[PDB]
């Protein structure tokens, strides 16, 4: 349910 | 003509506003975008944070704005994988200092010191895959 740091 | 769907906010407008529609690229792959765009005078450091990581290549993801410029995010599912309803994207953004530096170092150390009531947050939602 929480975000997490996305990742290129 | 047709309004586009953009949210407006104080630091950045944001296309689209709610809603992550994926095509299908000629290099047979999902993409979606999302449009940044820099209504101060300042720079604007933006990050880009989903609750499916391990799933959707993301970039830039963390990263500036010039004032009046725009930037295009560019996101795309990995092979096999699936877009869900229930992925969704946070867009973070706090304003930068005039004389601020937008290196990785200098990005790292805005994000530990900025106060957490001058970020500015979006959240969107993908849809369901069409073809
Ligand atoms: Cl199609």
């Amino acid at each position: 349910d929480e975000f997490y740091d996305a990742l290129s | 003509k047709k309004p586009l769907s953009v949210f407006k906010g104080p630091l950045l407008h944001i296309s689209p506003a709610e809603e992550l529609y994926f095509g299908s690229t000629e290099s047979g792959e999902k993409k979606t975008l999302i449009v940044l765009t820099n209504v101060t005078k300042n720079i604007v450091a933006f990050k880009v944070r989903t609750t499916a990581p391990e799933k959707y290549r993301v970039k830039p993801s963390n990263s500036s704005c010039d004032p009046g410029a725009s930037v295009d995010i560019v996101v795309s599912p990995h092979g096999g994988l699936t877009v869900s309803a229930q992925d969704r994207f946070l867009i973070m953004a706090a304003e930068m200092e005039q004389s601020s530096g937008t290196g990785p170092a200098e990005l790292t150390q805005f994000w530990k010191e900025v106060p957490r009531n001058k970020v500015m947050e979006h959240r969107l939602r993908c849809h369901t895959v069409e073809s």
